[PDB]
DNA sequence: TGCGAAATTCCATGACA
DNA sequence: ATTGTCATGGAATTTCGCA
DNA sequence: TGCGAAATTCCATGACA
DNA sequence: ATTGTCATGGAATTTCGCA
């Protein structure tokens, strides 16, 4: 009010150029802008005509300032209009991510066989001899894979799985994503008794293990051409599949997960027989070699518009299961520690720490 | 000529008929001829349905160019016959009366013999949830013939359980007491 | 047989490189390659063998290749190998295809108001009064929205509310996606009563939708924000949400729904004033001239591995609700006729002539 | 001063008691005073509870500057006040027994009688289904003070449903026999 | 005729079952 | 017989205020 | 030392709940 | 306290067969 005052009989005021006529009419200060007759409020009323204009509908930046210029203009108005932007809690909460998460990482492929396998469950499927889902075990060198069909994804069936498939060699790592059948407490205490050491994804993000994932794709796949024209008996044919992907060649190795495995083929249709004349210690040791020149890919180009996360910024997880009409952000959480440009830990909004994918994260708009 | 491969041949026979152990009886042991790598499957009879079945979770991991194994009924059935021929598997058997295998897989089939009696004492129908930790023995127990274990033979690589404190795979005095009573 | 004969005494074969020793061994002709020792068969077994060594893992070219070549060899394995992949039933029906769609084309604005309505049905919601659906009204040149509470997405609600709407303006065409509500013989009906056109997305395409699909996002994420909180209770909500909608500004086209459908505001919040002075027929003709010179988005770039459809082509269509384990496309089909580079007539796979978008086609792959 | 605008000023008032159609008994008129343009809502009641029910339809497309009306009850409650209030809605009454509208708005609202008569003989109880052409029709009449219609002046382009032949406004000599004895 | 800052425009990102 | 759309907020670009 | 064609490599595309 | 993956088939590139 007082600061208005000064501007009325002519003095200059940092903020409002000089080269206006600001006058009163009908008890308001107003100027007279290109886009017309303003109307300048008192510094006090501004946060209140910012919070009313964006109350309309809760738009962003632009949508709320064209209300306010209809009627009004003072120095900086967008200054304001993004203040409030950044305290709308409906607003940071509902609001879809502009940015982009950073682009992927390729972790290193395990140096040796056993070294991590990819557990995962594909299913339910069609009730085949009354079982429902599968548990997929791939290792992470060779993509050789074991497949056992169980009645549910429960630590019980993977359990029992894993001490048949254990019978030949125990892995360093298990990497498995946060389902129920893996983060059991009964589940811990079986792979610490063998000394396996239980590594988990991301909640939320298949990505993590998209070793074993990429491989369910290629089960499925092979499934479906089998069982065309013929009634979803799969059962029956797990143990085909699963010969059949660990001796089938990727294109980009030059090597099926059955030879990256043995080095040698077995007694499969069209084995190869290259290493015929050598013997096994020197087939062991070709094996060796290739195992470690194994093509790797890079991490892609971060995408234009890209964002990588910092220690203490106002990051938001998303919500897993939305309910209707309901937000698809929890609220604001700081980032306590970036373990790599991928995956963070943030101060959940229940307030544990919480190690969280990007992928699931958007930054806090308006800081 | 060709030198001995993984997978050339696989060694088979039946051990038992044992306690029960959750409705098992038998065990079905095969061996692989050049790296002396076992699996251990148990069965409830020493029938070709239980060869086939059990060996069916095997070659859906790898097919032997040859399976050898004695006379046996189970093995010489006209329906192994026909399982063998349709998955390309020789069959090869030793002549009746005359078991004949190799240095490698006789003192192999020995051990295991052996190591599943030293586990019996004591808990004689409880050995089927032992199976999986026998397997890693006999995989893990290092050859003194070829310098390698057979899990390094098969891989190429060393084991994340190595087997370096083993049993004495003798019957202790105790041992040996408690079995002449069962 | 008789065409290997020839290759064994040194006789020339085209097709076959002088440069090699061509032997026989254990009565099958060999070749000594680089690669090794490779069996050439005869050709009337090279179709059997492509089958043999495809059937085991239902493999892709290279990856069936690799199979073959470690055993035999003969001129031009790859095309025996594509041979059999366009012939193979299960691939092409089980297969994703590796080409992406042709880029999106923008259709222009409708001219007029009331030139086009984009209906669509949002829900189920959490019951709110013993509603669970919205039907969406979207006038394509304006963006101006009704909102319409119904029990369900049927057709006698669709009826009673366009009625209602129908009050104050007949459009020319009605868009809609082909959901039951808007195909049923009795929705035509009440449209050809009232001289409209009805015009349906192509099936299982919401993006032909996209002006009232986005309208959508924009209603729901408005109704979030109100009810964070709070009980979903949207029905009296509908009408609030709908006022601020419609009066809301586009930041690109610099003008509220309202405004593209008046050319002046009503008594609503922060209403623009510029046109006070002007008469009500200069307003109209300051209308007509913002409503054509909207900006307009173009097409963008096509990926650089994108796919246009031609006439006679063998496009397969997606399988609209795929089982488990089934196949995710239909077998091949025919175009019939390009509508645009976006939208086709095919020779459906009842027999039947379906007009499709071709983000639900792939080009069956091998010709 | 500024020229006249839609959504300046909205003239309401109640037709009825009529017929019942579908349990509906009067008509909110509802008429813009600049364009002409008129929505009609069916309410069972001329209360300031219909009132507002139907008002909130209207104003979730277009709020007016003002509304006028008559000194009937359901206008002049302190309920209706604060609706109004509450959305920035001045209301404006006329005096009592003084109804002022406007020369636009009173032949506007001569034409919806009018148009409603017409159309309620022989059909008195099916007038519910018929609010919508009416609408249209109204709303697409030619005004001869403006030359131009209420939608054409509301939208600013043509209608996809002009209204060339109109009907003739009075009651033929057989409607006008068929309505005395109802 | 050019500077710093504010204002405007640009536009990748994502979600509409 | 048909076809994506557009609010969003940092960034890029332009315009403004002043000299 | 270079040509045409075959072979190999490249890699965008899409789907793993 | 952790991280995408890779079969696929046209296209781009390289290699082969021959001179
Ligand atoms: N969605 C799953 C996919 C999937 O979508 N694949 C598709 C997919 C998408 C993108 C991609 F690149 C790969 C990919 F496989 C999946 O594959 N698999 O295997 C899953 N397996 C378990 C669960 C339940 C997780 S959960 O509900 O048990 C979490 C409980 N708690 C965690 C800790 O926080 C509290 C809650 C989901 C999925
Ligand atoms: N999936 C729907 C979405 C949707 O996903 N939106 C998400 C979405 C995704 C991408 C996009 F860019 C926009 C978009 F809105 C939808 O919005 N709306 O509105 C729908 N409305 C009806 C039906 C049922 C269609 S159906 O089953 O009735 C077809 C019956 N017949 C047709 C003819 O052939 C025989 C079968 C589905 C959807
Ligand atoms: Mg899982
Ligand atoms: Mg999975
Ligand atoms: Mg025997
Ligand atoms: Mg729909
Ligand atoms: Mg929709
Ligand atoms: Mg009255
Ligand atoms: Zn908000
Ligand atoms: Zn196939």
């Amino acid at each position: 009010d007082a600061e208005l005052d000064q501007l009325l009989q002519g003095h200059y005021i940092k903020g409002y150029p000089k080269q206006y006529t600001y006058f009163l009419e009908d008890g308001k200060v107003k100027v007279s802008r290109p886009e017309g007759v303003k109307i300048i409020p008192p510094q006090s009323d501004r946060q209140k005509i910012v919070l009313q204009a964006h109350n309309l509908a809760h738009t962003g930046r632009e949508a709320t300032l064209l209300k306010i210029a209809n009627l009004y203009w003072w120095p900086n108005m967008r200054k304001d209009v993004v203040k409030q932007l950044g305290r709308c809690q409906q607003c940071l909460i509902t609001n879809a991510s502009n940015k982009a998460s950073g682009p992927i990482l390729r972790p290193d492929r395990p140096q040796k066989p056993f070294d991590k396998f990819f557990i995962d469950y594909i299913g339910p499927l069609p009730p085949s001899q009354g079982y429902l889902y599968v548990l997929v075990v791939v290792d992470g060198m060779t993509g050789f894979t074991w497949l056992y069909p169980t009645k549910a994804p429960s630590t019980s069936a993977t359990v029992k799985s894993l001490n048949v498939l254990t019978s030949i060699a125990i892995p360093k790592v298990i990497h498995s994503d946060q389902g129920a059948a893996f983060t059991s407490s009964t589940f811990a205490e079986w792979a610490k008794e063998r000394g396996i050491h239980l590594e988990f994804s991301t909640p939320y993000h298949p990505q993590s293990s998209g070793k074993v994932e990429r491989k369910n794709s290629d089960i499925k796949r092979l499934l479906t051409k089998l069982l065309v024209g013929r009634p979803t008996k799969w059962y029956d044919l797990l143990p085909v599949v699963q010969l059949a992907l660990n001796n089938t060649y990727s294109p980009v190795l030059k090597y099926t997960p059955h030879q990256l495995l043995f080095g040698i083929d077995s007694n499969t249709p069209f084995a190869n027989q290259d290493t015929l004349d050598l013997t096994r210690e020197e087939e062991l040791s070709l094996l060796q070699e290739i195992r470690t020149s194994l093509y790797h890919p890079s991490t892609p180009p971060a995408s234009s518009r890209s964002w990588s996360p910092v220690v203490g910024q106002l990051v938001q997880e998303r919500v897993a299961r939305p309910a209707s009409l309901r937000p698809r952000w929890h609220k604001p959480s700081t980032v306590l520690k970036v373990l790599n440009p991928r995956t963070v830990v943030i101060l959940d909004h229940l307030g544990n720490n919480r190690t969280v994918s990007i992928d699931n994260l958007k930054p806090t708009s308006h800081q | 000529d060709r030198p001995q491969k993984p997978f050339d041949k696989f060694f088979i026979d039946y051990i038992g008929p044992l306690p029960p152990s959750q409705g098992y009886l038998y065990v079905l042991v095969v061996v692989d001829g050049m790296t002396g790598f076992t699996w251990l499957y148990p069965t409830k009879a020493p029938s070709t349905s239980a060869t086939v079945k059990s060996l069916n979770v095997l070659t859906s991991i790898a097919i032997p160019k040859v399976i050898h194994s004695d006379q046996g009924a189970a093995f010489t059935s006209s329906t192994f016959a026909e399982w063998a021929k349709e998955r390309g598997i020789h069959l090869e058997f030793s002549t009746p009366y005359h078991p004949q295998s190799s240095g490698k897989v006789e003192r192999k089939n020995s051990d295991i013999k052996r190591l599943l009696t030293k586990l019996l004492v004591g808990r004689p129908t409880k050995w089927y949830d032992l199976l999986p930790v026998v397997q890693l023995a006999l995989n893990n127990t290092y050859s003194p013939v070829l310098k390698y274990t057979p899990h390094q033979l098969l891989f190429g690589i060393d084991s994340n359980t190595p087997f370096a404190n083993q049993d004495t795979l003798d019957l202790t005095r105790e041992e040996e007491l408690s079995l002449l009573q069962e």
